[PDB]
RNA sequence: AAGGUGGCCCGGGGGCCCCGGGUGUUACAGCCCCGCCCCGGCAGCAGCAGCUCGCCGAAUCCCGGGGCC
RNA sequence: AACGCCGGGUUAAGGCGCCCGAUGCCGACGCUCAUCAGACCCCAGAAAAGGUGUUGGUUGAUAUAGACAGCAGGAUGGUGGCCAUGGAAGUCGGAAUCCGCUAAGGAGUGUGUAACAACUCACCUGCCGAAUCAACUAGCCCUGAAAAUGGAUGGCGCUGG
RNA sequence: UUUUGAUCCUUCGAUGUCGGCUCUUCCUAUCAUUGUGAAGCAGAAUUCACCAAGCGUUGGAUUGUUCACCCACUAAUAGG
């Protein structure tokens, strides 16, 4: 049941490569496995790029298929993706998968202090609901 | 000739050598698919030497330039004219591709040749290259993607990274 | 060829279609060609004739669209066994004759019945033959001494009921259609106006 | 080749009422319900449309292989629906030459007696499949008459009964015996 | 000229708006080619928009890390 | 590729699922399903001839001014064509092979006929609406392919290899 | 490769050389049986072909004979 298609103007993000954690729109179709990409606004050069690699969104900026580079900057700048991206959860759940990359030790520290002292606070509130439920029952 | 990696496109031209005869000979311009300009030469001698009372001993090569793509970020549908040899007979071609460039293109003829007739490369000459027109285009592979609103999905999507993990708990999904 | 006989057939529908701005659009079902003869002896001088591929007829009338639109009502009009008849003469008695032209052919044993068929009591004009292809359906039939005589009449086909070999074979022995192969009228055409 | 695309409508009428999950389908109407599973086939079925008037049947990137996978589900479907509103008569004349056949039904259809079959003692109890309803006509003498809604199980259990009387060691050329379909058709007419 | 954008006509989906089909040449979307404006003019340049395509260093040098003796 | 006894580095011909050191590359493009598949010089075994299995090619006809199936209806008129002959009246031989309505109708594919009857054929109207048809060629697979202790792509096994 | 021939690599300080008897297993290119297709197959009888080798395939006169020929029963008196 398929959602999101490879229409000409869609938006895809990189997953790897040498471009990799960028985002691109598919400029046009060349045949069943390759296609022309280009992003202006993130710097990154007109090219060829498999669809193996990449993995389309749900964002569809509209040009014409062969539209010169300067339709697609101005189209791209007049939707304002880049700000609805880093609103999408996505984002967020990269950012933090690179912060725990970037893990300090002495925050790692902290970090273990805090997780310690929540799950005791969790821990005595669910077991007074759990005898709740069973007055409830009682 | 084996085709490692990806063909260049070269301009050759040569010609014989001065003679007490004729002192001005004519030159002669080929356009050569090779890697490297050591093998474009060696091409050259075979086709001159096929068609013209012509050696590499007797001669000399005048000017061996790399020829670049005067319009990369079109798209454009090749059309190939070819000559090969079977097991048994040899055989004449007319091949559609589509493609960037005509290195591009000249090696996926190259690997489709091998692939649908186990033709080794050797075997094959290339007599013509053409860019040709979505009007002009014959075969239907090509004919179907000329469509401005072209359309589809990527339905089964196998896992690459399957070793990364090697033992998980949970089982992949491929739908997305 | 095929793709020059076609726009010959173009080279006949502009100049005759230019000329002559009036068409009787009658339909040539099942009616054969000696028959078809026949009617064109008939309408050999006065009128012209025509059938055709659909859409040969379907592009020269767009392309007649340009100059006369008095085509523009026939596009339609050809569908169904249809035809047209082109005529300069005179419209009532070329559609009274069209209409009545029809060679009784023999009956066919398969196509749909529009009305009932019938089959009147009559000797059968034979010998001692197999009485069972009558007496199989339903008729009446006695051995007036050797020769076969019919008591009963009885109407075997209805309106709209697939003609048997069994009761086709009585037409096929006389020869007599209850209704002639022939040519049907859609509508009349004069200078752009049609006539129910 | 690679076939980007092919697809085919069923434009459905109105009485009936049809549901997914999935690949299975469910056909619900006045002589009852039909499911039937299609996981095997890999193909998407698309309920598209107010008033629930056609089904849409996509197939992107199929080779000559897959595409004959598209026309014979249409096909299926379209036969489902004609056993959930008509339904399948299937008629069938006992030819014989000289020893008649006497037949006999047993359970309200399901079963089938055959007796004094060449004159041979031995005797043919065939079972219809289940959701068949076997029944001797009236004003026919040598007549079965199966009924049912799908067609698969009617004509299986047609093809059981005729396979089950045939001749061994015999010039079947001559000997032309046994049960034989005539008419195939609908219990009421549309 | 067209792999046809807005306009026009037909449909099909909603009660002015959305989706298919048909002519057609810029109109509120574009593409293609020739001529003339100091190779039209401006940075930058085999481009850290860290991989659009190469061959090289008397036209090239530096720093760091491991192993063995 | 040629050797005194050793430490370090790098290579050749071969290879890199596991046995068995090495890709646990996010490697590139394609072909192919086998109820006897296939797997690397010398090598330890198989062919002519086929295939509407499939993938490509060539040539020649057909096509949007719109065929080719399909269902139906006609499915035939000069005419018993002349020469042969005995008769070719559509259907040994042999000469014939032009015309009509035309949408199309042969001096005729078969059953059945010395030729008609009866059933039946090429050819076209009705609806139908895009691509279709014929002959060749080479690629993989299959058929063609039978022997004796229980058995061998080196084994295990392998079908997004 | 169950005949026959052509060859000489192995063994001449020795591989016991023809037939029959007895006994096991094995191959299938199916004589018969089981199931089925095709016949110039009406039935009977008889021919051709597919799956299939699990189970059967004799008693005697003459000849050292293997082989050959014959009498008698059989469902069958197939081959290695
Ligand atoms: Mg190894
Ligand atoms: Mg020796
Ligand atoms: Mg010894
Ligand atoms: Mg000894
Ligand atoms: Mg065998
Ligand atoms: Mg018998």
């Amino acid at each position: 049941v398929f959602r999101r298609f490879v229409e000409v103007g869609r938006v895809a993000y990189v997953s790897f490569g040498p471009h990799a954690g960028k985002l691109v729109a598919i400029v046009d179709v060349i045949d069943q496995n390759r296609a022309l990409v280009d992003g202006p606004c993130t710097r990154v050069r007109r090219q060829a790029m498999p669809f193996k690699c990449m993995q389309l969104t749900d964002f569809i900026l509209k040009f014409p298929h062969s539209a010169r580079q300067k339709y697609v900057r101005k189209a791209w700048e007049k939707a304002d993706i880049n700000t609805k991206w880093a609103a999408t959860r996505w984002a967020k759940k990269i950012e933090a998968r690179e912060r725990k990359a970037k893990m300090t030790d002495f925050d790692r520290y902290k970090v273990m202090k805090a997780k310690k002292m929540r799950n005791r606070i969790i821990k005595n509130e669910v077991k007074k609901l759990q005898r709740a439920a069973l007055l409830k029952a009682s | 000739m084996k085709a490692s990696g990806t063909l260049r496109e070269y301009k050759v031209v040569g010609r014989c050598l001065p003679t007490p005869k004729c002192r001005t000979p004519p030159l002669y311009r080929m356009r050569i698919f090779a890697p490297n300009h050591v093998v474009a030469k060696s091409r050259f001698w075979y086709f001159v030497s096929q068609l013209k009372k012509m050696k590499k001993s007797s001669g000399e090569i005048v000017y061996c330039g790399q020829v670049f793509e005067k319009s990369p970020l079109r798209v454009k549908n090749f059309g190939i004219w070819l000559r090969y040899d079977s097991r048994s007979g040899t055989h004449n071609m007319y091949r559609e591709y589509r493609d960037l460039t005509t290195a591009g293109a000249v090696t996926q003829c190259y690997r489709d040749m091998g692939a649908r007739h186990r033709a080794r490369a050797h075997s094959i000459q290339i007599m013509k290259v053409e860019e040709i027109a979505a009007s002009k285009c014959r075969r239907p592979a090509v004919k179907q993607f000329h469509d401005s609103k072209i359309k589809f999905p990527l339905p089964h999507r196998v896992l690459r990274r399957q070793h990364k993990p090697r033992f998980t708990t949970k089982r992949p999904n491929t739908f997305f | 060829d095929r793709a020059t006989w076609k726009s010959n057939y173009f080279l006949k529908i502009i100049q005759l279609l230019d000329d002559y701005p009036k068409c009787f659009i009658v339909g040539a079902d099942n009616v054969g060609s000696k028959q078809m003869q026949q009617i064109r002896m008939s309408l050999r001088g006065k009128a012209v004739v025509l059938m055709g591929k659909n859409t040969m007829m379907r592009k020269a009338i767009r392309g007649h669209l340009e100059n006369n639109p008095a085509l523009e009502k026939l596009l339609p009009h050809i569908r169904g066994n249809v035809g047209f008849v082109f005529t300069k003469e005179d419209l009532t008695e070329i559609r009274d004759m069209l209409l009545a032209n029809k060679v009784p052919a023999a009956a066919r044993a398969g196509a749909i019945a529009p009305c009932e068929v019938t089959v009147p009591a009559q000797n059968t004009g034979l010998g001692p033959e197999k009485t069972s292809f009558f007496q199989a359906l339903g008729i009446t039939t006695k051995i007036s001494r050797g020769t076969i005589e019919i008591l009963s009449d009885v109407q075997l086909i209805k309106t709209g009921d697939k003609v048997g070999a069994s009761e086709a074979t009585l037409l096929n022995m006389l020869n007599i259609s209850p209704f002639s192969f022939g040519l049907i009228i859609q509508q009349v055409f004069d200078n752009g106006s049609i006539y129910n | 080749m690679k076939t980007i695309l092919s697809n085919q409508t069923v434009d459905i009428p109105e009485n009936v009422d049809i549901s997914l999950k999935g690949r299975t389908v469910i056909v619900k109407g006045p002589r009852g319900t039909l499911r039937r599973d299609f996981n095997h086939i890999n193909v998407e079925l698309s309920l598209l449309g107010k008033k629930k008037k056609r089904l849409r049947v996509d197939k992107w990137w199929g080779n000559r292989k897959e595409l004959a996978t598209v026309r014979t589900i249409c096909s299926h479907v379209q036969n489902m629906i004609k056993g959930v509103t008509l339904g399948f008569r299937y008629k069938m004349r006992s030819v014989y030459a000289h020893f008649p056949i006497n037949v006999v039904i047993q359970e309200n259809g399901s079963l089938v007696e055959i007796r004094n079959f060449l004159g041979e003692k031995y005797i043919r109890r065939v079972r219809m499949r289940p959701g068949v309803a076997c029944s001797v006509s009236q004003a026919q003498k040598d007549e079965l008459v199966l009924e049912g809604n799908d067609i698969e199980l009617v004509s299986n259990s047609a093809a059981l009964i005729q396979q089950a009387t045939t001749v061994k060691n015999k010039d079947i050329r001559k000997f032309l015996d046994g049960i034989y379909v005539s008419e195939k058709g609908t219990v009421q007419q549309a």
